C-alpha cells in the first residue's frame, strides 16, 4: 500500500461492527441486516414500520444517543419492486460518530413520518415529497417546498425527462406568461460513456 | 307574510324553483316524485350541486354523511322539514 | 392475498367520500377565486374546468391512487386560497395560447410524422 | 457551586446526586417490566446499574463529572430523562419481538 | 392580526403578525431550484465538479473540497501532502471570504454598509489569489478528485504572506465600527435566542450550534486533510443570541489567519496530484511522448475514471457549518445519485422557530445571522 | 481548545459603574466609530481609473474562446471531439468530414457562448493546444444571436489575439 492508496482503519472498522450487532440484538422486530463499508460507515437496513421506534433509540439510548439528523433523502431504483428507498443519517456528538438508517417504499405505500423524534426532518420529508412522491403520514403540513406551484410531476423520478414536459415563456397576445410543450432548439446530446471490460472483479455478479 | 312558520307547502316552492334554476334539468320533466339517477340523467357530482345550491338558499349547512340519502325532492323537503323542526 | 396498507380509506365508499368533499370545496371556492385573481373567465367557465380536471380521473378503481389524488387536490386548493399561485398558474388550466391539435387522421398526415 | 453551565436552556441543578438516584431507580422500576430475555432489559439494566453505582460511591460532582464520562452532570440527568422516556416508549413498542417479515427477494441488492 | 406576503440572495417569506409581533414565519423557497442534482446524474464527475462553485457561490473551494473528498472516499485514494496542505490553505481564505460576506451583508441589512466596503477591498484581493491559481476569480474548479489542478505560480505565497499581515487590521476596524457600538448591540442582543437542545434537535450546524454553547467543529473531532497538524482555537458562545453569532464569526476570522500563517510555514514539496493516472490525468510533455499517458489522458477526458459500487456521506465543516454530500455510485463513470446537504435547509427550516414573539425587523438580523445563501438551499 | 467570546463580568465597584454611566450619557463609543470614519476619509481611496486602467490579472485568465494554428498556418484541430466530449454544459458542436488533401479537420466547430460555463475543460482536453480560452474579456453584445460563435469566428479570434494567446502560453504551460 503505496502512498497512493488510502490508508485502512481498523479499530473504527471493529467498534462499528459492535454497535451494529448490539443494534441488531436490541431490536431484532425491525432491524433486517447491518453492513460496515471498507471506508467505515456502518448502515442498517430496516422495515418501513420500524421508523418511528429505530430512530428513537437511536436518539434516546444512553449508548447511541444520535443526537443530530445529518440528512434525509430518497433513491430512486426502479427496477426493484418497492421502487423508493428512504435514507437517515444520523450524527452523535457525545461518540462522535455517524450512522445510517435505510427503508423502503413504493408509490402508494406511506412512510411514518418522524418530525416527532426529529424537527428537522419536516422540510427534508416535504422535499421527499416534492422529488419522489413518497407520502409522509401524520406530517405536519405536507406541501411542494421546491418546484413551481402547480408542477406536474416529481422531476427526481428516473423515468421523469430531464428538460421535463413544459416550458415558460411570455405571451403578448394574452399580456402574460404563459407554458407551452417543450420545444428545444438543440436537442441533448446523450452520450454512450459505459464501456465493456468490467474494471472491479471484487463485485461481479453470479451470471444467474 | 311578515314572519310565518315555513308551511310544507312554501319549502316545496322553494325547492321546485331552484330545481328548476338548474340548467341541466328541463321544467317538462322533473316532479316532485321524480328519481335524479334515471328520470333525470345525472351522476353523483349534479347531485352534490344541487344539494350545495339547497344549502345556499335554505341557509344551513348539511353534512355528507347523510347528504347523500337525498336522492328524490320527496325525501328532501322531508329533510328541511325534520331540520328546522316544522310540524303540520 | 395482494393485501396493502391503507392511506385514508378502507374501501371505495370512504374515496368517493372524500372525493365529494374536495369537489364542494372547489365549487364553493371557484367564485372567490375567480374575484380575487381578476380572472377574464366567468364563474361557471371556472366551475366546467374544475368538473372536467375531476372526471378527467373517472376511470380509477384504486383507493390507494384515489385518495392520493384527494390529497394532491387539497394541496392544489390550499395552494389556491392563500393566494401562493398568480393568474399565470391559475390560467395555466385553459391553455388560451396553445394551437389546438387535431384528432382526426387526415390532419395529422399532413401536419407532420406524428401518429 | 458553578453557574452559567454554558448551554442555552440547561439550568444548573442543585444536588444532583439525589435526582440521578430518583431517575436511575425509576428507570429501574420501568425496566422490571420488560421480558428477562429481552436484550434491551439486560443491555440498559447494566448500564443503569454501573452508573447507580458509580454516582452512589462518590460524594463529589466534579470528580463524578469526571468518572461517568458524560460530562456538565446537568445534562446527565437530561440523558437520564431521555433514557426513562425510551425505556417507557420501548416498554410499549415490544421490539423483542421477532422480524416483521423479510424484505423481497432482492431489494438491498446494489448495484442494481 | 394580517397576513402579509414579502415577495420578491431572493426570498419570499408570508408572515402573520399581530401589531408589532411576529405570530407566524412560513419561507416560500423553490426560486433558485435549477434541478443540480438531477443534472449531475447526466454528467461524468468531472464534469459534475463545476456544479458544487455554484452550490454555495460564496464558499466555492469547500465544496469543491467537500465533493473531492467523497469521490476520494469511494475511489479509495489519497492526494499527496502538499495538495492537501493546498486544499487547506485555500479552504482557510475561503473561509475568510465567507466570513466577511456574511458580516459585512447583516450589517449593510442593519444599516452599516461601511464595512461593506472596506472588506470587500480584501475580498477582490483574495480573489486575485483564486484567479492567479485556476483563472477564475470565483468558479474556481481548482480542486479536483484526485488532488488540485495545477500546482501555485511561483509569486503567490509571498503575496499571500503579504496580504494576510495587514488583514488583522481591518478586522480590528470592523470590530471598532461594530462590536461595542450601543445599537448594533440593542439590534442583535437577545434575538433570535436557540437552546442547545432545540439546535441540535433542529439539525443546525455550524456557528448556531457554537453560539449556543455546544462545543462542536467537524474540524477538530473529525478531521479530513492536514487539519490535525494544525493548531487553533475554537469560539464558543453564551447565549445563543445574535450578538454571540456575531462574535464567533470575527473570532473564526481570526483563527483562519492563524491557520493560514501555519499553512505558509509548513508548505511541503512534491507533486500536486494523485501519481495514478487511471484517476489523474498525466502531464501534458507525457500525453505528447508516452503512449499509454495518451491513452489515459483520452480515456479520462472522454468516458471518466469508474468508481466502484457504493454509497457514502461525507461532510466538511464548510463556513457555512456542516456541508455534505451523499454519493451513490453503481460501478460506471457517471454517479447514480448525488444528494447535496446544506446547513442553510437546516437553518431556514428553523428560522420560524427562532423569530417567535419578535418585531418585523428583528426577522431581517435573524436571516442576516442565519447566514443563508439561496444556491445551496435550493440546490 | 476552545474560546469564550461573551464570558465577561463587568467591574461593579463605584469607579467601573460610573465609567459605564459617563459612556451612556456621553456617547464615547459613538464617537469612536465617528473618529474611525474620519480617519479613513483622509486616506488614498481604492479607485482605479478604468477603462484607462486595467486590474490585473494572471496568464491563466480564461476569457473568450479561440482557435490557434500552427506556425506554418494550418489549423490544430484535428476534429478528436474530446473537448466536446468534455464539456459539462454541452457547448461545443463538432462536424468532420476528411478535406480535398485527406486531412482530418472539422466541417463546422460551433461554441454557444451563452451556455458556456468557462471551466477550461475545452483547452486542458485538447492534445494539441488548438482550442484555447483566451484572455479577452471585454466582448459583450447587444444581440443574443452574436454570442453564438462558429468556426469562421473562433479562427478570427485566434488570429487576432495569437500573439499575447501565444505569450500567455508560453508563460504557463511548465505549470501545465
Ligand atoms: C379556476 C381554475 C380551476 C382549476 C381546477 C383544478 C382541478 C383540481 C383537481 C382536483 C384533483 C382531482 O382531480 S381528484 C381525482 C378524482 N378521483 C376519482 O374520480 C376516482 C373515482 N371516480 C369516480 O368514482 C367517478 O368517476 C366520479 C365521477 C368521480 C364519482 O361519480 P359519482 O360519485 O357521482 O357516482
Ligand atoms: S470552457 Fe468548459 S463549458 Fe466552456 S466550452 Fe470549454 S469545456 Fe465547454
Ligand atoms: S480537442 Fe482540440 S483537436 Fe480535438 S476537436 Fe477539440 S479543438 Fe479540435
Amino acid at each position: 500500500t503505496r502512498p497512493t492508496i488510502r490508508p485502512r482503519n481498523d479499530v473504527v472498522h471493529k467498534q462499528l461492527s459492535a454497535f451494529g450487532q448490539y443494534v441488531a440484538e436490541i431490536l431484532p422486530k425491525y432491524v433486517q441486516q447491518v453492513q460496515v463499508s471498507c471506508f467505515n460507515e456502518l448502515e442498517i437496513f430496516i422495515h418501513p414500520d420500524g421508523v418511528i421506534p429505530v430512530l428513537t433509540f437511536l436518539r434516546d439510548h444512553t449508548n447511541a444517543q444520535f443526537k443530530s439528523l445529518a440528512d434525509l433523502t430518497a433513491v430512486d431504483v426502479p427496477t426493484r419492486q418497492n421502487r423508493f428507498e428512504i435514507v437517515y443519517n444520523l450524527l452523535s456528538l457525545r461518540f462522535n460518530s455517524r450512522i445510517r438508517v435505510k427503508t423502503y417504499t413504493d408509490e402508494l405505500t406511506p412512510i411514518e413520518s418522524s418530525v416527532t423524534v426529529y424537527k428537522a426532518a419536516n422540510w427534508y420529508e416535504r422535499e421527499i415529497w416534492d422529488m419522489f412522491g413518497v407520502f409522509f403520514a401524520n406530517h405536519p403540513d405536507l406541501r411542494r417546498i421546491l418546484t413551481d406551484y402547480g408542477f406536474e410531476g416529481h422531476p427526481f423520478r428516473k423515468d421523469f425527462p430531464l428538460s421535463g414536459y413544459v416550458e415558460l415563456r411570455y405571451d403578448d397576445e394574452v399580456k402574460r406568461v404563459v407554458a407551452e410543450p417543450v420545444e428545444l432548439a438543440q436537442e441533448f446530446r446523450k452520450f454512450d460513456l459505459n464501456s465493456p471490460w468490467e474494471a472491479f472483479p471484487a463485485y461481479r455478479q453470479p451470471p444467474e | 307574510s311578515d314572519a310565518p312558520p315555513l308551511t310544507l307547502e312554501a319549502i316545496k316552492d322553494r325547492v321546485l324553483y331552484v330545481l328548476k334554476l338548474y340548467d341541466k334539468i328541463d321544467p317538462e320533466k322533473l316532479s316532485v316524485n321524480s328519481h335524479f339517477m334515471k328520470d333525470l340523467g345525472l351522476d353523483s357530482l349534479d347531485q352534490v350541486e344541487i344539494i350545495m345550491a339547497m344549502e345556499d338558499e335554505f341557509g344551513f349547512e348539511i353534512p355528507d354523511i347523510d347528504a347523500e340519502k337525498l336522492m328524490c325532492p320527496q325525501e328532501i323537503v322531508d329533510y328541511i322539514a325534520d331540520k328546522k323542526d316544522v310540524y303540520e | 392475498g395482494t393485501s396493502v396498507k391503507p392511506i385514508f380509506s378502507r374501501d371505495m365508499n370512504e374515496a368517493k367520500r372524500r372525493v365529494r368533499e374536495l369537489y364542494r370545496a372547489w365549487y364553493r371556492e371557484v367564485p372567490n377565486t375567480v374575484h380575487l385573481f381578476q380572472l377574464d373567465i366567468s364563474v361557471k367557465q371556472g366551475r366546467d374546468k374544475v368538473r372536467e380536471m375531476f372526471m378527467k380521473n373517472a376511470h380509477v378503481t384504486d383507493p390507494r391512487v384515489v385518495d392520493l389524488l384527494v390529497i394532491k387536490g387539497k394541496m392544489e386548493l390550499e395552494e389556491t386560497i392563500n393566494v401562493w399561485k398568480q393568474r399565470t398558474h391559475i390560467m395555466r388550466f385553459f391553455h388560451e395560447t396553445e394551437a389546438p391539435r387535431p384528432t382526426d387522421f387526415l390532419s395529422k398526415f399532413y401536419v407532420g410524422h406524428d401518429p | 457551586l458553578k453557574k452559567t453551565t454554558g448551554l442555552v436552556g440547561l439550568a444548573v441543578c442543585e444536588t444532583p446526586h439525589e435526582r440521578l438516584k430518583i431517575l436511575y431507580t425509576k428507570i429501574l422500576d420501568v425496566l422490571g417490566q420488560i421480558p428477562k430475555n429481552a436484550a434491551y432489559r439486560k443491555y440498559t439494566e447494566q448500564i443503569t446499574n454501573e452508573k447507580l453505582g458509580m454516582v452512589k460511591a462518590e460524594p463529589d460532582v466534579k470528580k463524578l463529572e469526571e468518572q461517568l464520562q458524560g460530562g456538565q452532570i446537568e445534562e446527565v440527568i437530561l440523558q437520564a430523562e431521555n433514557e426513562l422516556s425510551l425505556a417507557r416508549k420501548m416498554l410499549r413498542w415490544k421490539p423483542w419481538e421477532p422480524l416483521v417479515e423479510e424484505p423481497p427477494a432482492n431489494q438491498w441488492k446494489w448495484p442494481i | 392580526n394580517l397576513t402579509l406576503n414579502f415577495g420578491p440572495g431572493v426570498l419570499r417569506l408570508v408572515m402573520e403578525l399581530s401589531g408589532e409581533m411576529v405570530r407566524k414565519c412560513d419561507p416560500h423557497i423553490g426560486l433558485l431550484h435549477r434541478g443540480t442534482e438531477k443534472l449531475i446524474e447526466y454528467k461524468t464527475y468531472l464534469q459534475a465538479l463545476p456544479y458544487f462553485d455554484r452550490l454555495d457561490y460564496v464558499s466555492m473551494m469547500c465544496n469543491e473540497q467537500a465533493y473531492s473528498l467523497a469521490v476520494e472516499k469511494l475511489l479509495n485514494i489519497q492526494p499527496p501532502p502538499r495538495a492537501q496542505w493546498i486544499r487547506v490553505l485555500f479552504g482557510e481564505i475561503t473561509r475568510l471570504l465567507n466570513h466577511i460576506m456574511a458580516v459585512t451583508t447583516h450589517a449593510l441589512d442593519i444599516g452599516a454598509m461601511t464595512p461593506f466596503f472596506w472588506m470587500f477591498e480584501e475580498r477582490e484581493k483574495m480573489f486575485e489569489f483564486y484567479e492567479r491559481v485556476s483563472g477564475a476569480r470565483m468558479h474556481a474548479a481548482y480542486i479536483r478528485p484526485g488532488g488540485v489542478h495545477q500546482d501555485l505560480p511561483l509569486g503567490l505565497l509571498d503575496d499571500i504572506y503579504e496580504f494576510s499581515k495587514n488583514f488583522s487590521f481591518r478586522i480590528d476596524e470592523l470590530e471598532e465600527m461594530l462590536t461595542n457600538n450601543r445599537i448594533w448591540r440593542n439590534r442583535t442582543v437577545d434575538i433570535g435566542v436557540v437552546t442547545a437542545e432545540d439546535a441540535l434537535n433542529y439539525g443546525f450546524s455550524g456557528v448556531m450550534l457554537r453560539g449556543s454553547g455546544i462545543q462542536w467543529d467537524l474540524r477538530k473531532t473529525q478531521p479530513y486533510d492536514v487539519y490535525d497538524q494544525v493548531e487553533f482555537d475554537v469560539p464558543i458562545g453564551s447565549r445563543g443570541d445574535c450578538y454571540d453569532r456575531y462574535l464567533c464569526r470575527v473570532e473564526e476570522m481570526r483563527q483562519s489567519l492563524r491557520i493560514i500563517s501555519q499553512c505558509l510555514n509548513k508548505m511541503p514539496p512534491g507533486e500536486i496530484k494523485v501519481d495514478d493516472a487511471k484517476v489523474s490525468p498525466p502531464k501534458r510533455a507525457e500525453m505528447k511522448t508516452s503512449m499509454e499517458s495518451l491513452i489515459h489522458h483520452f480515456k479520462l477526458y472522454t468516458e471518466g475514471y469508474q468508481v466502484p459500487p457504493g454509497a457514502t456521506y461525507t461532510a466538511i465543516e464548510a463556513p457555512k457549518g456542516e456541508f455534505g454530500v451523499y454519493l451513490v455510485s453503481d460501478g460506471s463513470s457517471r454517479p447514480y445519485r448525488c444528494k447535496i446537504k446544506a446547513p442553510g435547509f437546516a437553518h431556514l427550516a428553523g428560522l420560524d422557530k427562532m423569530s417567535k414573539g419578535h418585531m418585523l425587523a428583528d426577522v431581517v438580523a435573524i436571516i442576516g445571522t442565519q447566514d443563508i445563501v439561496f444556491g445551496e438551499v435550493d440546490r | 481548545t476552545y474560546k469564550f467570546v461573551n464570558m465577561r463580568e463587568p467591574s461593579m465597584d463605584m469607579k467601573s459603574v460610573t465609567d459605564r454611566a459617563a459612556q451612556t450619557l456621553l456617547w464615547t463609543e459613538l464617537v469612536r466609530g465617528l473618529g474611525m470614519t474620519l480617519s479613513y476619509l483622509f486616506r488614498e481611496p481604492a479607485t482605479i481609473n478604468y477603462p484607462f486602467e486595467k486590474g490585473p490579472l494572471s496568464p491563466r485568465f480564461r476569457g473568450e474562446h479561440a482557435l490557434r494554428r500552427y506556425p506554418s498556418g494550418e489549423e490544430r484541430c484535428i476534429a478528436c471531439k474530446l473537448c466536446e466530449a468534455v464539456c459539462p454544459a454541452q457547448a461545443i458542436t463538432i462536424e468532420a468530414e476528411p478535406r480535398a488533401d485527406g486531412s482530418r479537420r472539422t466541417t463546422r466547430y460551433d461554441i454557444d457562448m451563452t451556455k458556456c460555463i468557462y471551466c477550461g475543460f475545452c483547452q486542458e482536453a485538447c492534445p494539441v493546444d488548438a482550442i484555447v480560452e483566451g484572455p479577452n474579456f471585454e466582448f459583450s453584445t447587444e444581440t443574443h444571436e452574436e454570442l453564438l460563435y462558429n468556426k469562421e469566428k473562433l479562427l478570427n479570434n485566434g488570429d487576432k489575439w495569437e500573439a499575447e494567446i501565444a505569450a500567455n502560453i508560453q508563460a504557463d504551460y511548465l505549470y501545465r
